[PDB]
């Protein structure tokens, strides 16, 4: 039902419910805060069942984000910002993104992980509405490339702001892997935009995230870095097929600055793994073999365990002679542990 | 709906009050305004509430709504003879803007078991509330401000009936102590050539376990000669005129008792025009400047909704 | 470990002489207050002078060859492995 | 553990020396002051913070690359010869590979 | 003399400080006691002040952070703060001055406007935060928030400077 006075009377009730019966307007009762926590559990199941946020709920967060400190039912407040519908980028940033960034760089790292879990669900429901807004509108006889182009810079400045939030908060905690798992889970939502949502825009991240994940001490961050860069190849070469069809009409074109930047990402990561030349342009007696597949310290746990399972009566340790026939036996042990993203990357790129 | 969007962004931003305001005009009572009705509205104790705009409200269905209200408030006293009867009286000519809806009166008048004694008085109004009129539809009737006279238990059993019929909700109104200083400066900006009361202020010290009150009285001929030395630009009441008027009243208190009252909290302003309190208690003592105060109360009543 | 301690004592001694030379050049600059009438102009024009002041300094600094040989990076690596083990328990 | 104290006070003394040298270069180097609008001044603020963010991520990624190459050669010379710390280092690598195998299976099931 | 500058002498060796400026003596003492509960790797030295200009003391260290705890229920906390930011240097305003407006949870008994402290922070280029220090659960969120500002202003992290804190705490309305 898309009737007008049945939605305005629901706006007039629940805006008065969140204003009078809030937390800081009371005399600090723990029993009324439990009922306010139980009332917000009704709201987060109603916004997910409707798949649009209410107009009362985003109006309350316009007045509560200057008045919120970072605790006192944090998990019910960061899921209230997760199901806000789509608006312009210039309206959100004085009311939300200024008051989010005053609390993001200053609170604890469990708050810093819970912002990016909220923004990856915000990137779910905004791209879900934009994937089907093209389909349900045959009404306007004007072309929609100004409206999709006006929605292009609204979401590309969204990801480059949270990408500016990600490469600055890495410097705050000085390379902790626990934040680095949830940065690459946010770009899992980015790299499935043409296959699953059919949106012709490919955005990329600045390389402070890239060499902090390539030189990380973790195997699962290196698997998810090879998962997203495998998805970035299949998104861009299918956009090259989108550029090849739309060249005759000159409508859906991409700039040449994202093709030369993507060549800088692919050449520098195979020099640290396969080509054994780690010094490139971003990075400037075994310095040519200090960074390899078998010479990386996260895969060095698999490199010690490969020589123990071959012969457990060892006397010397020789990890540099793993070439040829037992190099394929070394890749058979790494593929059996659950490195499926590195298996699909080596057979394509 | 698009003008509902533009009213949020003024409330979402920090700016909601203009620094240069207009001195209120002399509201002359017209021939359409009833003189015998506005004398009953004066010298009464009132409790303010804010209300969302109503649904399916008609001016010809008041006879059915008078019989449903008289069958329910007798029944709410039986769940916990009554010779009471409500009167829905409509008033005319109070509006200054033609796009405002008509205000009306709700009384409870007891019958004659021997005019009856009025036990409760409700009043719905909208005086210069033009900012909320384009944010509603034409089906909605926009009466944000409500004033009640009587007990709070009689307010809740009739306020239950507006929740279950007109799809609305009553909220308590509160005026900040910053906003008492502007309406005290508006009451000293008035023009008078008649019998006047005394300007009464009261502050409360927050840094005490107990209550500490100071009664403070200013003669209004002394307040008028203090005002025009500060007021130098005529026609407008500015931001710097009120804040220097409150500072010289604080510096007059400072050279005698050495107590800074600027750390305290102003809670009661009572002048020759009207008396005010922060929880919604008002006593209007003037009929010439009636709608100038009531438009300022609807200036705050839209702000608690939005 | 003792000789790499006293190298890091001596390298932190010579940059302690660098900052007190910069402290004696900074004490010549006196007092500069701020009024209310020109506060938006006297804070944003000097920020153009402030952001230019490290634009030459972040480009002058090379990737610094920090001299460390043995038995510091092994003990810091086991402290890194002890915090990596607690981080993969919390992310699980 | 005194070497973390030496590295933390060395990084603190380097940060204090760098902000003191930027304060001396702010006090001694000047710009030509003209009558300008505000939006061109904040456009210079956002362009200078983008350029200083680019050179700070350049210095951070080159210093982190030098640190990971020194840690890779330090772990290579560590695990070249069998020492007495191997009896807990092998157990730590076995616990890290089992926790990483659990994170691989959780990531695959969560993605599907 | 009676002037203040953030750079005259030496800070020390892993030792920072904070200058709590306010009019209330019982409200800022509970904020000073709650910062010692959250432990860190630096020695904390909380200074309590009434109003600027300070008396000429010679045993003062280098000041890393001055916060101005104003009250929204009091004009006396605002008029002393207006006399406090006259005797300051312009090098304090490069990310080393934070504001705290107490009394933001009670929007029924408030005594100064919310737009006034925004306009006070817009012309002076300072970040503005709102918190209520009457709640012990809200005060520990505030006492966590004073430590991570003080880790930036003392230079305890690599790469983030004091003017990097000013660029992250910007506030500007939308130009559309």
């Amino acid at each position: 039902v898309r009737d007008e006075p049945v939605l305005l009377r629901f706006y007039y009730w629940l805006s008065q419910t969140l204003q009078e019966e809030c937390i800081w307007y009371k005399v600090n009762n723990y029993e009324h805060g439990k009922e306010f926590t139980n009332f917000l559990d009704t709201i987060i199941r109603a916004e997910c069942f409707l798949q649009e946020g209410f107009y009362s709920c985003e109006a309350f967060l316009y007045k509560s984000l200057p008045l919120w400190d970072g605790l006192c039912c944090r998990s019910q407040f960061l899921q209230l910002v997760s199901w806000i519908p789509f608006s312009s980028f210039s309206e959100v940033k004085p009311l939300l993104f200024d008051h989010l960034a005053q609390l993001f760089f200053t609170s604890t790292i469990y708050f810093k992980c819970s912002v990016l879990q909220s923004l990856k669900e915000l990137l779910q429901n905004w791209l879900l509405w934009l994937s089907m807004d093209i389909h349900m509108k045959p009404v306007t006889n004007s072309p929609l490339e100004t409206t999709l182009g006006g929605s292009m810079n609204s979401v590309s400045k969204l990801i480059h702001y949270v990408g500016w939030l990600s490469t600055t908060a890495m410097r705050l905690e000085s390379n902790n892997t626990f934040l680095l798992h949830f940065i690459l889970d946010f770009y899992e939502k980015v790299c499935d935009i043409y296959i699953n949502y059919n949106l012709p825009l490919v955005v990329l991240f600045p390389p402070g995230i890239f060499y902090s994940a390539l030189l990380s001490l973790d195997t699962s961050i290196l698997n998810q870095l090879c998962f997203i860069m495998h998805r970035y190849r299949k998104n861009l070469t299918a956009a090259k097929k989108n550029e090849l069809v739309q060249k005759t009409k000159s409508e859906f074109n991409f700039s040449s600055k994202t093709y030369q930047e993507f060549n800088h990402y692919l050449t520098s990561m195979v020099g640290c793994l396969w080509t054994s030349k780690p010094f490139g342009k971003g990075i400037y007696a075994e310095y040519k073999n200090s960074l390899n597949v078998v010479h990386h310290p996260s895969f060095l746990s698999y490199a010690v365990s490969f020589l123990l399972q071959e012969s457990p009566e060892e006397r010397t340790v020789n990890v540099s002679s793993i070439r040829g026939k037992k190099w394929s036996w070394y890749l058979d042990y790494l593929f059996s542990q659950g490195l499926q993203g590195l298996k699909l990357f080596i057979r394509s790129s | 709906l698009q003008k509902r969007l533009e009213s949020v962004r003024k409330q979402s931003s920090f700016i909601l009050t203009p620094p240069r305001r207009k001195i209120p005009q002399c509201s002359q009572l017209q021939e359409d305004v009833d003189p015998q009705k506005v004398a009953f509205l004066l010298h009464k104790q009132w409790t303010l509430y804010s209300l969302t705009p109503l649904y399916k409200f008609s001016y010809s269905n008041l006879k059915e709504y008078s019989r449903l209200l008289n069958a329910f408030i007798v029944a709410e006293k039986q769940k916990g003879d009554f010779n009471i009867k409500v009167i829905f009286s409509t008033l005319l000519g109070m509006k200054g803007t033609q796009r405002d809806p008509e205000a009306f009166l709700v009384q409870i008048v007891s019958k004659s078991q021997l005019e009856g004694k009025v036990l409760w008085t409700g009043w719905f109004c909208c005086v210069f509330g033009d900012s909320l009129l384009e944010t509603v539809s034409e089906d909605f009737t926009c009466l944000p401000l409500f004033l009640a006279n009587g007990a709070e238990s009689n307010t809740a059993i009739i306020g239950t009936w507006f929740q279950k019929t007109f799809d609305c909700y009553f909220s308590p109104l509160a005026i900040n102590a910053f906003n008492l200083s502007w309406m005290a400066a508006m009451w000293t900006a008035c023009k008078m050539d008649h019998y006047v009361a005394t300007t009464e202020f009261l502050w409360s010290v927050p840094c005490s376990p107990q209550s500490l009150d100071i009664s403070f009285a200013i003669h209004p001929e002394d307040a008028k000669a203090l005002w025009d030395s500060v007021h130098k630009t005529p026609g407008e009441v500015t931001q710097e005129e009120v804040d220097l008027f409150m500072d010289c009243l604080y510096s007059h208190f400072h050279r005698h008792f050495k107590i800074h009252l600027s750390a305290t909290r102003l809670v009661r302003v009572s002048t020759s025009v009207a008396s005010a309190h922060t929880d919604g208690k008002i006593k209007i003592l003037c009929h010439k400047y009636l709608i100038g105060v009531l438009a300022y109360l609807t200036e705050l009543a839209i702000f608690q909704i939005e | 470990v003792t000789n790499t301690e006293e190298e890091l004592i001596r390298e932190c001694e010579e940059m302690w002489k660098d900052m007190e030379e910069c402290q004696n050049k900074l004490s010549l600059i006196g007092t500069e207050t701020l009024t209310d009438s020109n506060a938006q102009l006297s804070l944003l024009i000097m920020q153009v002078k402030c952001l230019t002041a490290e634009l030459s300094q972040w480009q002058k600094k090379t990737p610094e060859t920090i001299p460390l040989t043995e038995d510091v990076l092994i003990t810091l690596g086991k402290e890194e492995f002890q915090k990596l083990r607690q981080d993969l328990e919390m992310v699980l | 553990d005194r070497m973390t104290l030496l590295l933390r006070l060395r990084a603190q003394t380097k940060q204090q020396l760098l902000e003191y040298k930027s304060m001396v270069d702010a006090s001694e180097e000047k710009t030509p002051e003209q009558i300008m609008q505000e939006k061109q001044i904040e456009a210079k603020i956002e362009d200078l913070e983008n350029e200083i963010e680019e050179v700070k991520v350049a210095f951070e990624i080159k210093k982190l690359a030098l640190d990971r190459m020194r840690l890779s050669t330090a772990l290579k010379k560590n695990l070249e010869k069998i020492s007495r710390q191997s009896s807990v280092l092998m157990d730590n690598m076995k616990h890290l590979l089992e926790l990483n195998k659990l994170i691989m299976k959780s990531q695959q099931e969560s993605w599907d | 003399m009676s002037v203040l500058r953030p750079l005259d002498k030496l800070p020390g060796l892993n030792t920072a400080t904070i200058l709590l400026v306010g009019t209330e003596d019982a409200l800022l003492q509970q904020l000073a006691d709650s910062m010692l509960k959250e432990d860190c790797a630096s020695e904390l030295k909380v200074h309590l002040a009434k109003s600027l200009p300070l008396p000429s003391s010679v045993n003062r260290p280098r000041i890393d952070l001055i916060v101005f705890v104003v009250n929204l229920h009091s004009k006396y906390s605002l008029q002393n703060t207006e006399e406090s930011l006259r005797h300051v240097d312009a090098s304090f305003f490069l990310g080393k001055v934070c504001f705290l407006a107490t009394g933001a949870g009670r929007e029924s008994h408030c005594s100064i406007h919310r737009h006034t402290v925004v306009k006070l922070a817009h012309t002076y280029q300072s970040p503005l935060l709102y918190c209520d220090l009457e709640v012990e659960g809200f005060r520990a969120t505030m006492a966590q928030r004073l430590v991570r500002v003080l880790q930036i202003c003392a230079g305890h992290v690599p790469g983030v400077s004091a003017l990097n804190l000013l660029s992250l705490l910007r506030s500007s309305e939308g130009p559309s």
